[PDB]
């Protein structure tokens, strides 16, 4: 009864931070070794939680969160943080528990003349709380009044990324994966 | 809410679409350069309008969040660099003509040919070609018929290109009102940042002239001396009380005159201070330079160099059928992306520029940390000098020796002393008055007060009086003598050349501090010395974002341009001239010319 992890991590297609998706992962065994001995991820910082001892934990669910961002944001996706990644598109508790898992993409997600598919939210009124989504697409406005560009001080507030093949690495493409592991006085239905 | 506020939202959707469209250019004009064909230079230039168009509609947007209502010091220099535009302010129909001109000037400069006359079949490009005949030739001869060739064959075009160049790009300055475009290009030392930092533009022209006269006697003996020299090598062709033939400078304008070392080294039986020739018996390579550099960096503090620019870099002429516009460059492409372009050959003088470019790149890394607006270098002299203060130290017997292109029972004494420092004269010091009297040349022009009709007489007045070097053949209006370098057919400003070789040594003097070094400055090797590394890195990464004054301020003591450091650094060298030149003339005539004769 395998847990379909590689549903989640071979994807071929993966969404934008703002609009993060993330499936429930229930009744299954999780065999963490097929992650933590590989080569690929760039990223792989667990939280109240030792990233060697996966395969003995048990919990209530299993919860995995994909989005693409910069390298440069990837730090970002942790318990403390802030900018616009954590602040505006995908914001960890600080009680976090589970693992972030990262790596790099450029071969699938840049190009030669540019990739504009994947977008974040630079814009919003307030930060979001954890584990919090905002798809809204709404012009913003300082004032916080409704306004139509292209009128002064009024602006969209998803910005695409520009994913090239040649940039540096810290704007290259990630994939990100967010396995929250969720510990509630139910019974337990994922072990290794 | 406050007007603040709202610059801050402002630019942060500036450099969300900037970062976007500047990539996209820098990719353009980087296919162009590496690539030259038709296709691509429409590709530039489509990029370029769209670049261009966004810059100037966000600068007209920048001026209803006005300076003084804003509080927050960054964000009021970001707003700034943003008020003044380009060249929209030009009638479609104006600036359409002035982008031609420039990429027509731009191409005849990369595209002449001058063909031997006594071979009509053999036509040679500057680059290379007629560039290694003004390096390697001793034949007077020769180098006239190339240097005189030049000046003939893509000089008589450019000149009616450059008139109509001045007329236009002064129409565009005094429309973003400046004086003139010479006005507009003094504005990059511009600084209203705080208290007693302050500098205008009119300082440049006062400070750059008062520093030339302290310059001007330790140069006027390296000319003595050079010129001696010069007459074991061109015997009947050199006057010992003239100015010095312009082609026989060395290279084809006598920017430099470090291929005079050959001809000029006073103890030429000592080990080869030069280490051109132990660089091709050891079979080093373009790649070998580069690895050589980034290792100097890295014993600094400074980090390596990216993947991608191992990867994107163009670090020796491809020969692959695709023509390359081969100027040296360093290339910030946004993004992270880093590149150098460069047809590398095994030389010291291109070791000591792969050093030069590096440290282009080590300031574009270190400044990414700094808002867009502000990733730049404090001045333009400033980021033509964290280069060469890389070359200061690579260049010295010490660190050759701990490289390997000097022997390992290499010892200094007082002779391989006064080679190097000779050495470093002839491209430092010579490269001051040739540096001053273009761009002097050229502010008059801006200004007005050098008519069409004097150009070419006021310029090799200037060359004569000014730098000591005079025409070998005469040259009238049709000429257009000035627009045969480089930077001045590719719009480039020129001083920046001069103020970086006055900083070179401030900032040299006080890394050397930093290091523990004991002794005089030009036996300092900064190489290892992290604690140097880390003070210069200090500022590198403060970029725009402080005004040049107080960036030069926190490095090194003073608020401004000192010349003191450089003339400490060639104090051995001068007193050494001094003895030499005893019972020589020590200046020049203008009157006497080649062609009198
Ligand atoms: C140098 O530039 C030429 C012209 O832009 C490049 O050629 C084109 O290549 C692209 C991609 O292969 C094609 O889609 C175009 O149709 C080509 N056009 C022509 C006129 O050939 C060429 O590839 C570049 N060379 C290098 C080495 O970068
Ligand atoms: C994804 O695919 C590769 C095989 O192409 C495999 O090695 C890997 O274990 C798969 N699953 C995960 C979760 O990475
Ligand atoms: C820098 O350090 C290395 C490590 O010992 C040494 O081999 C090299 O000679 C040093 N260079 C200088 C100029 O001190």
């Amino acid at each position: 009864n395998l847990c379909p992890f590689g549903e989640v991590f071979n994807a071929t297609k993966f969404p934008s931070v703002y609009a993060w998706e993330r499936k429930k992962i229930s009744n299954c065994v999780a065999d963490y070794s097929v992650l933590y001995n590989s080569t690929f991820f760039s990223t792989f910082k667990c939280y109240g939680v030792s990233a060697t001892k996966l395969n003995d934990l048990c919990f209530s669910n299993v919860y995995a969160d994909s989005f693409v961002v910069k390298g440069d944001d990837v730090r970002q996706i942790a318990p403390g943080q802030t900018g616009v990644i954590a602040d505006y598109n995908y914001k960890l508790p600080d009680d976090f528990m589970g693992c972030v898992l990262a790596w790099n993409t450029r071969n699938i997600d840049a190009t030669s003349t540019g990739n504009y598919n994947y977008k974040y939210r630079y814009l919003r009124h307030g930060k979001l709380r954890p584990f919090e989504r905002d798809i809204s697409n709404v012009p913003f406005s300082p004032d916080g009044k409704p306004c139509t560009p292209p009128a002064l001080n009024c602006y969209w507030p998803l910005n695409d990324y520009g994913f090239y093949t040649t940039t540096g690495i810290g704007y290259q493409p990630y994939r990100v994966v967010v396995l929250s592991f969720e510990l509630l006085n139910a019974p337990a239905t994922v072990c290794g | 809410s406050t007007t603040e506020d709202l610059a801050k939202t402002f630019l942060e959707k500036f450099n969300s679409e900037a970062e976007e469209l500047s990539h996209q250019s820098s990719l353009a004009s980087w296919s162009y350069n590496t690539n030259i064909t038709d296709e691509n230079v429409q590709k530039m230039n489509e990029a370029g309008a769209r670049w261009s168009a966004f810059y100037e509609e966000q600068c007209k947007l920048a001026k209803t969040y006005p300076l003084e209502e804003i509080q927050n010091l960054t964000v009021k220099r970001q707003l700034q660099a943003l008020q003044q535009s380009g060249s929209s302010v030009l009638s479609a129909d104006k600036s359409k003509r002035l982008n031609e001109i420039l990429n027509t000037m731009s191409t005849i400069y990369s595209t002449g040919k001058v063909c031997n006359p006594s071979n009509p079949q053999e036509c040679l490009l500057l680059e290379p070609g007629l560039d290694a005949i003004m390096e390697n030739s001793k034949d007077y001869n020769q180098r006239l018929w190339a240097w005189e060739g030049w000046r003939s064959e893509v000089g008589k075009q450019l000149r009616p290109l450059y008139e109509e160049y001045v007329v236009l790009k002064n129409e565009m300055a005094r429309a973003n009102n400046y004086e003139d475009y010479g006005d507009y290009w003094r504005g990059d030392y511009e600084a209203e940042g705080p208290s007693g930092y302050d500098y205008s533009r009119d300082q440049l022209i006062e400070d750059v002239e008062r520093t030339f006269a302290e310059i001007k006697p330790l140069y006027e003996h390296l000319h003595a001396y050079v010129r001696a020299k010069l007459m074991d090598t061109y015997p009947s062709h050199i006057n010992p009380t003239g100015c010095l033939p312009a082609h026989l400078l060395g290279d084809m304008w006598g920017r430099f005159w470090t291929n005079l070392y050959s001809l000029t080294v006073p103890f030429g039986q000592k080990p080869n201070i030069d280490v051109t020739d132990a660089m091709v018996d050891q079979s080093w390579d373009a790649k070998r330079i580069f690895e050589e550099a980034e290792k100097f960096f890295v014993s600094v503090g400074l980090p390596n160099m990216t993947q991608g620019f191992w990867e994107n870099s163009m670090l020796t002429e491809p020969g692959d059928g695709r023509k390359v516009v081969c100027h040296p460059t360093a290339w910030d492409l946004g993004k992270g992306d880093f590149r150098i372009k460069m047809c590398t050959k095994v030389t010291m003088d291109d070791f000591l520029t792969a050093h030069h470019e590096m440290g282009h790149i080590q300031y574009d890394m270190a400044y990414a940390v700094q808002p867009y607006l502000l990733r730049n270098g404090a001045n333009e002299g400033f980021h033509e000098a964290v280069g060469e203060i890389m070359s200061l130290s690579a260049a010295t017997p010490n660190h050759l020796k701990a490289i390997g292109l000097l022997p390992p029972d290499f010892y200094e004494d007082s002779e391989t002393e006064i080679n190097f420092l000779l050495k470093q004269a002839l491209t430092i010091v010579g490269t001051l008055p040739f540096t001053y009297m273009l761009e002097k040349w050229r502010w008059m022009v801006f200004k007005g007060e050098i008519p069409k009709e004097e150009w070419m007489k006021k310029w090799w007045e200037m060359k004569r009086e000014i730098v000591g070097v005079v025409e070998p053949v005469p040259h009238d209006e049709t000429y257009c003598d000035p627009a045969a370098l480089f930077h001045v057919a590719n719009d480039y400003s020129f001083i920046r050349y001069y103020t970086r070789t006055i900083y070179q040594f401030q900032f040299q003097e006080a890394l050397c501090q930093t290091a523990k070094h004991e002794g005089p400055l030009h036996k300092c090797d900064i190489s290892n010395s992290t604690e140097a590394g880390q003070k210069l890195l200090q500022m590198l990464s403060l970029g725009k974002s402080e005004p040049w004054t107080l960036a030069l301020e926190r490095i090194v003591g003073v608020k401004n341009m000192d010349v003191r450091p450089l003339l400490n650094y060639f104090e051995p060298l001068f007193t050494w001239l001094k003895d030499q030149n005893k019972n020589s003339f020590v200046g020049w005539s203008t009157n006497w010319s080649p062609y009198a004769d």
